[PDB]
């Protein structure tokens, strides 16, 4: 009987966390752009047996979230878990970089999970329980031509970290899952090899792996795990200083 | 899960080693207790087997490279493979730097760093032939650094290195390499403590509250399970948050 | 690497780092809100015998700040070195927070020094020489009751390590100098002494001890060097995680 | 400045070493160059002393304690003082870690971290007594995990802990403890490659160019300068940004 929150539930990666939830018992609320797309997931999940509400926003202002979050709340009385899920950014070169893909990466990086996390944190320490787990990619690490998307996920770094220690007293534990690279169906086929070559288990990651890894972080027994930086990437981040 | 996966765990005749084995125990892995103490060994064989679980007592100095071998062969013996090797066996020499015996030193290096070392080498082969193996060292939040600790803080970060080092290397045969970081755990030595000390060291924990060893056990259930198999290279701190900030 | 500008050069940091880079032989533009305090400090900065030009600004808006930059390179034809200095924010308690809050520190600790960069970096790496050194503080790898600092100054952390990969073949070198605890002299004596205490030095830091540190990596033999988080601490960054 | 330091650099008879002798005999220190090959270390002091610099030989394996605290007797007999340590002297044994001896281990350990733990505690009183110390510690990106590496991964993490901790604990006295990681730096062994070993690497370097050892002698020039007390427990990269991503 507990209640979570799926950001941008409306992809594969989000999917495979609502499954892996949803296994454990959790009652789950979605949240994402596509609706089409929740809806069929919400079916299916209901079709499996799951507890499950839906949620359509391609919301990046404060108040539409804070509403988007009053609804889940209507519906179960309380959020234990929030998992947000990262809003596809396109990375680019300098010059390409225009000075409104600075404002929108921001606004749906790391703004937009900030806004969340206001609107969710609060209830959590109130109630004395609270799992909160940021999925980020290896771009925050900072590489060349993602200028623009590493400034907006680099600053989940600290954000995570400063609410984990402001929650710490209440119960309340605040993650980031960081994936690296994902299969996805849509690659090329020689992209998959290209990329699999580079990473050290040869292969590329699943959902399934990511959700894993949410999982984890996300379970009542996770209560002294805080403020980490998880990579799920296949030892791909060993590569980069300041990864540990 | 980790179903009949075997699972060696180095110092896990008491302690948080000790409950590591337990647990793992009871999610269906047979368990290697291994400990230099021979006694705590039979003591802890005794009280598994009882208890209904496949265990195997295997007493040997972690840091030293024959008796590690033997640890492994009769673990080969007896279960046919090795899935999961959990480095949990330490200890440390502290003091100011100018009062460190130079066998302060090269025994803390030598459990914690070279014992983890022996005992990966000695194991890996194993789960390079089966395609598979987990493999997860225990360091400590003082490999970020610690005033009176050079040699844990030393060895410790040696492990973390070391964790990396083999996470690249050993990926392709399946094996993954994972370090878990403990903060402050409940231990018998805290119960050793007056009030007024422990009421200090809590109050600089960010949930005000101890960790207990079922926090790594259950960190290191997650990091050996088999649905794991891309999480590789990691440091996962325990420690309830003080680890972001320690001063 | 003989030109370099100073943006928030009207705090004491950036007093002292105009002191040590004019110090070095090298010509000053000094930007900063403050045209008072910049005026002033352009005035002993020539009085000293410094070659000098100020600019008052006090925006973050993208097309200001590339204007900002134009008077720069009108006045001397080049940018050797940027270097940015942090602008104040307020820390507070989430509940505290509100939603301009989070767009204010994102815009003045994150967007502003991106399109500073973005004004910069093209002419640096044209002209085959560039040394940029971002001025952050320890706020970025997060403390409670810091979360809308702590995302903003985070950001820079991915920000700077993906255009030092973007621009190193062409000479250029992006560095991050992080402050620990610095002396202001407004600082009360007993949160001085408090202070001291928890840094392994047992002093507090000066503003001549992060001009040090910039003038390093500002430094024409420095080329080899990128992509570093440098803290300027005392020590007290060993008491975090993920510091290195 | 570090005018009339005194500064020890190990394994200085060669090499980045030397070079960062050479760089810091030249900005106005008095520099002790060690190195366990007494030839190399003869023919460098007498080549510094031709070029009219204050130079000692100390011949000591700084991985034998006795050998180290001779050399620190040297150095305190001749100059009075030890401003500055940088502990350079290294080595490495590699290879896929099924192939590594048990000497492979030992003595990559030995040199590179304990003999980094002998220096820094054989040195460390004397800078207590002149309330002023800069200990650099020399790393390498390898730290963060080199596959075939496991020795020389685990030893130079381990430097990195010991950094931490000891900028921790010695810092009221004055002593800075810091760190510098090089990258691939242009050396004698690179000028006597093959060509096709040569264009593999610098295809991996960012710079598209080589480091130099003289990108290392000015890093550890600013971090033992006068005016760097307040920089300690820091890991510096010298990469040209290959750290960032070493993949
Ligand atoms: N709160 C904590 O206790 C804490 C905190 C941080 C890190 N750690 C680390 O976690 C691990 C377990 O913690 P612990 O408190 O149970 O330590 P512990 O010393 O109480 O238990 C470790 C066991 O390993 C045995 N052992 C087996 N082989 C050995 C060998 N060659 N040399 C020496 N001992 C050998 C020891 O006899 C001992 O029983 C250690 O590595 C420790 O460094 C513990
Ligand atoms: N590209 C690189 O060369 C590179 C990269 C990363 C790190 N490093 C590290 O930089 C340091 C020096 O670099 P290097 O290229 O000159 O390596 P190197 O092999 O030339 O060693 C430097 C000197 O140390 C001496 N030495 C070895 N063992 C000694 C001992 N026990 N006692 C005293 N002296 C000893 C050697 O005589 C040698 O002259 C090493 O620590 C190395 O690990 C070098």
């Amino acid at each position: 009987g507990k209640v979570a929150l799926i950001v941008n539930a409306d992809d594969a990666v989000g999917e495979a966390v609502a499954l892996r939830l949803a296994g454990s018992g959790v009652q789950l609320a979605l949240a994402g752009a596509d609706a089409g797309r929740l809806d069929k997931l919400a079916s299916q999940l209901a079709g499996k047996g799951a507890t499950v509400m839906a949620v359509a926003t391609a919301a990046v202002e404060a108040g539409a979230i804070r509403d988007s979050v009053a609804q889940v709340k209507a519906r179960y009385g309380r959020i234990d878990v929030l998992v947000h899920n990262e809003s596809a950014l396109a990375a680019k070169p300098l010059p390409e970089i225009s000075d409104a893909d600075v404002g929108a990466a921001l606004d749906t990086g790391l703004a937009a999970p900030f806004h969340y996390l206001r609107a969710v944190v609060p209830g959590m320490r109130e109630a004395g329980f609270g799992r909160v787990v940021n999925i980020s990619d290896l771009r925050y690490l900072g590489l060349a031509n993602t200028s623009s998307v590493a400034a907006a996920r680099s600053g989940l770094f600290g954000l995570t970290r400063a609410l984990a220690l402001e929650s710490a007293r209440d119960g309340v534990t605040v993650n980031t899952v960081v994936m690296g690279d994902v299969d996805s169906e849509t690659t090329p086929a020689a992209e998959r090899e290209k990329l699999a070559g580079g990473i050290p288990v040869k292969r590329l990651g699943t959902p399934a792996d990511i959700a894993n890894a949410v999982g984890f972080l996300a379970a009542d027994s996770s209560k002294y795990v805080t403020g980490q930086t998880l990579f799920v990437c296949g030892g791909k981040s060993a590569y980069f200083s300041m990864s540990i | 899960g980790i179903q009949n996966r075997v699972a060696l765990i180095t110092g896990s005749a008491s302690g948080m080693g000790k409950q590591t084995a337990l647990r793992f125990a009871e999610q269906g892995a047979a368990v290697v207790i291994n400990d230099i103490d021979a006694e705590k060994v039979r003591a802890t064989v005794d009280e598994f087997s009882a208890r209904g679980h496949r265990v195997l007592g295997a007493v040997a100095d972690i840091g030293n490279k024959a008796a590690v071998d033997g640890m492994v062969k009769q673990t080969i013996d007896a279960f046919g493979r090795i899935d999961i090797l959990v480095n949990n066996a330490g200890m440390e020499r502290a003091g100011a730097l100018r009062k460190l015996s130079e066998a302060d030193w090269d025994v803390t290096i030598n459990v914690n760093l070279k014992g983890t070392f022996l005992c990966t080498q000695a194991v890996h082969g194993h789960m390079v032939e089966n395609k598979h193996g987990r493999i997860v060292n225990i360091a400590s939040r003082a490999w970020l650094g610690g005033a009176g600790q050079t040699p844990y803080s030393s060895a410790k970060a040696g492990v973390v290195g070391m964790t990396r080092a083999l996470a690249i290397e050993l990926g392709r045969a399946g094996i993954t390499v994972n370090c878990v970081a403990p903060g402050l755990i409940h231990t018998p030595m805290w119960d050793e403590l007056p009030e007024k000390d422990q009421q200090f060291l809590l109050s600089r924990q960010p949930t005000g509250k101890l960790g207990e060893p079922d926090d790594i056990a259950n960190t290191l259930l997650f990091l050996a399970d088999d649905d794991s198999g891309f999480v590789t290279g990691q440091v996962l701190y325990v420690c309830g948050g003080r680890s972001l900030f320690a001063g």
